[PDB]
RNA sequence: CCACGCGCCGCGGCGAGCCCGAGGGAGCCCCCGCGGCGGAGCGAGCGCGAGACGCCCCGGGCCCGCCAUGCCCCUGCGGGCG
């Protein structure tokens, strides 16, 4: 939060709505695996990076 | 370890002859075309323009206040002494002084030819570079040819051991070739055909006026004979004593061990196949699937994968 | 045995998002109704 | 416009293939890279680097080095992606299989004579691909008298050489003839 | 102009800011002979001694 | 060749690599090594230490064959030995007969001591020997002898 | 542009070696063919003169010369050992 005030004139930042991250995560989602953009259009992409932490699905 | 054929005049076999050590040298084509091009250049005669050219005149600036270039000009006023000038030296002059010969180490020069009769040997190379080696019964091909001194015998043992095709495509081949070549002593162009090599026999006068085809002897195997074009592959007709001297001129090279012979890519694939590097071989994970992102709110179908319920 | 791994974990990945989509959508709804209260 | 100039620290240049014109050396460097990609092996990861190398990186690696090197480990085969050469210093070689891109031919008869066996790279793919019981070894790169020359003379911390003979007072006889 | 400094600050920066290297730490320039002459008396014994 | 040159893939660029505000120009630094001591300063400092100045005592003619000494170190004298010879000479030991060199033959005229010396008594002869060299050959057993 | 000299890079041959020098050989691209350069350095010179490690790289340690210094002792402003 104070990097982020250095850098106010070149942003706009809020709290986000859970409505507002589904549709985020969902509309315009991508991956970042192997350095790579991978759409997520599937559960299977995040339980294959993040089944360690627990993440195994969309929700 | 094989040993090659000896046709007689009439092209049946007669005998059989052990096959020499440079065959099996490996096939450079990097080294043959290097000292392909270092000895050709060696050959090559000096060309210059005359020292005198463009500064035999007298020509001095006019200098500023003339409306005029400032280059050199002569009594007339007629602009001289320049490269852009007519009438004028060259900015650089072609000079004698340049080096028109390269220098190739023994070893590499041996190598080339080494090489090139190696690939000589090789049917393929052979029929690459353009030679009908198709009737010809074996490469390399030996002959027992007694001393011929008349071409009518020479064109009938190379008709009876399959090479006239070959020396027919260098006679049908006479052109006259484009550019000013013509004008400058080089006025014909025919194709290279068979390359006799021969050691106490008189085959010279009988195949020297037969047209594409060249003759060598043992002790002096040249190395633009056997890669024309710096293209290895010369159809070479051996005579029986040339053959067997082979060994004989690679052994008069005081201190040369021909290059130990290496692996073929036809080798590197028969390993590749190997049970050893097979039994190596782990296989992989399977890859990721990219699939293009879709809106998942346009249909059920395409919401039920992230969201199943 | 690959594809037959990639059904079976497709399968528990669909179970836990049956499952979670249902456990999360309660935690939100408990978050509006708890700060009411 | 994307701000791609921040983290992001230019590209780097490896050599990915052999410019030698030898066939035989792209003939091993396109097997050796075909095991590693279907094993990773890490030894066959450097032997395929150590073929797209160039001569200076590649150093000679002498009978006499190889004999120190593989002092506690015979069984092992020495695998040097450069030439093995002979030391006419060492009177006695001992027994040892090390697999070269090529042997002197001094150094090949006394291998032989010593009971050991030349290998080649085409023989070491063909018996040990991954690299089992085989070191990878490597000469001194900064042998070169190109390297001893590097940097700059007639700095206080340098400690090179001048490339020229100068034979001059200034600068040479200490800090204060500067 | 007979002096600038700018555009210095954003050549130093462009690849450099650069940390002085390792060894450079660690190197005996500088340190009292007679502390270094201990380190070589005490390193040249068993484990640490490294002549024949 | 002249196809496969830079110079070559300059044509059309004007300048050809020289820069528009300075341009190739005649000699601008001046012809050779000139201005060491003035503007080119700072590269004679920085590449060339010992450039200018008188050093030490100057001979009017230098014999080059009095001056030529050449040496051999104690590690190289058994190469001179033929190896069949030298594997017969290492087996047998022997002070009866032990091998001998004359590296002065052999065109060396100072034996030095930088390796080893292998356990054979050898008799090595030469114009002048270093303290090394004559400690490792005793030690092995060999003589150091000089030669006429 | 070419010649020549220097620096660096790549590649080919060979390897503690390497080399179409001039030349010579009935001999043309073939064969044979010294210096030189590298393999030892350092010191004004007198002169003296390297092993201890070490995949590599770097750093340390040690050894050689130059420069001191302390002992010991031979064949002695000489040798050795620090």
């Amino acid at each position: 939060l104070n990097a982020l005030r250095i850098v106010d004139h070149y942003v706009t930042y809020g709290e986000p709505t859970v409505e507002t991250i589904r549709n985020l995560i969902y509309k315009r989602g991508f991956a970042k695996v192997n350095g790579q953009r991978i759409p997520i259009v599937d559960n299977n992409l995040i339980d294959e990076q993040l089944s360690k932490h627990n993440i195994l699905c969309a929700e | 370890n094989p040993t090659v054929k000896v046709f007689g005049p009439t092209g049946t076999q007669v005998a059989e002859l052990p096959r020499p050590k440079v065959f099996n040298v490996p096939l450079r084509p990097d080294i043959i075309n290097f000292v392909h091009t270092q000895l050709r250049k060696c050959l090559r005669t000096p060309y210059a323009v005359s020292r005198y050219a463009g500064v035999q005149c007298t020509a001095h600036s006019w200098g500023p206040g003339r409306a005029v270039a400032r280059l050199p000009r002569k009594h007339g006023g007629i602009g001289a002494y320049a490269n852009f000038a007519r009438g004028g030296h060259m900015a650089h002059p072609t000079t004698v002084i340049r080096r028109w010969c390269r220098k190739v180490n023994l070893n590499q020069r041996r190598y080339a030819v080494a090489s090139a009769l190696a690939a000589s040997a090789n049917a393929a190379l052979v029929e690459a570079r353009g030679h009908r080696i198709a009737d010809v019964p074996s490469i390399p091909l030996v002959v027992d040819t007694d001393n011929v001194t008349k071409t009518k015998d020479a064109l009938a043992i190379i008709k009876a051991v399959g090479v006239l095709r070959d020396v027919e495509r260098c006679k049908d081949s006479r052109h006259i070739r484009a550019g000013r070549g013509k004008m400058r002593n080089r006025r014909y162009i025919t194709r290279k055909g068979p390359l006799v090599i021969y050691n106490t026999e008189d085959v010279a006068r009988g195949f020297r006026n037969l047209p594409g085809v060249d003759l060598c002897h043992v002790s002096s195997i040249r190395l633009l004979e056997l890669a024309p074009g710096s293209h290895p592959g010369r159809l070479i007709l051996w005579t029986k004593s040339a053959f067997a001297s082979l060994d004989d001129v690679y052994a008069a090279k005081q201190n040369y061990t021909l290059p130990r012979s290496c692996i073929t890519q036809t080798d590197i694939e028969r390993i590749l196949q190997s049970d050893a590097v097979q039994k190596t071989f782990v296989p992989k994970r399977d890859p990721l699937v990219i699939e293009r992102k879709v809106d998942p709110f346009s249909s059920k179908e395409a919401l039920a994968r992230l969201d199943p319920s | 045995e690959r594809a037959t791994e990639k059904e079976k974990r497709a399968a528990l990945v669909k179970d836990h998002a049956v499952k979670s989509a249902q456990v999360y959508a309660r935690y939100y709804i408990d978050l509006v109704e708890s700060e009411k209260k | 416009g994307i701000d791609l100039k921040t983290g992001i620290k230019k590209r780097k240049v490896e050599r990915k293939e052999p410019k030698s014109p030898n066939p035989y050396i792209r003939l091993l460097h396109n097997a050796f890279k075909v095991v590693y990609e279907n094993t990773g092996e890490d030894f066959t990861k450097v032997l395929t680097k150590r073929l797209c190398l160039s001569k200076t990186n590649r150093p000679v690696l002498s009978v006499s080095r190889l004999a120190h090197l593989m002092h506690k480990r015979e069984d092992k085969i020495a695998v040097v992606a450069s030439t093995v050469t002979n030391d006419e210093r060492l009177v006695t070689i001992p027994r040892m299989t090390i697999c070269a891109l090529k042997f002197s031919a001094t150094a090949r008869s006394r291998i032989e004579k010593a009971g050991g066996r030349c290998m080649s790279f085409d023989e070491l793919l063909a018996e040990k691909p991954t690299g089992d019981n085989c070191v990878l070894l490597q000469g001194r790169r900064s042998c070169r008298a190109v390297c001893k020359k590097f940097g700059s003379p007639g700095r206080p911390n340098s400690h090179v050489k001048p490339k020229g003979e100068h034979k001059g007072r200034r600068g040479a006889r200490g800090r204060h003839s500067w | 102009k007979n002096h600038t400094s700018k555009n210095q600050n954003r050549k130093d920066h462009r690849n450099g800011i650069k940390k002085p290297k390792k060894s450079a730490y660690t190197s005996h320039k500088g340190m009292c002979p007679k502390y270094l002459r201990n380190l070589r008396r005490s390193r040249a014994n068993d484990p640490r001694q490294s002549l024949r | 060749p002249t196809r496969i040159r830079k110079s070559r893939k300059r044509r059309g660029h004007r300048q050809m690599g020289y820069g528009r505000v300075g341009g190739h120009r005649k000699h601008p630094s001046g012809r050779g090594k000139a201005g060491g001591l003035q503007h080119k300063r700072t590269s004679f400092d920085k590449y060339h230490p010992g450039y200018f100045g008188k050093l030490g005592m100057r001979n009017y003619h230098v014999r080059r064959n009095i001056e030529y000494n050449p040496t051999i170190n104690i590690d190289k004298i058994w190469s001179l030995i033929p190896e069949e010879q030298r594997d017969g000479f290492l087996q047998r030991k022997s002070t009866t007969e032990a091998p001998v060199v004359d590296v002065t033959r052999f065109g060396f005229f100072k034996v030095l001591g930088r390796g080893s010396l292998p356990q054979c008594p050898i008799i090595i002869k030469a114009r002048y020997f270093s303290s090394d060299a004559e400690k490792k050959l005793r030690e092995v057993g060999g003589v150091p002898l000089l030669v006429p």
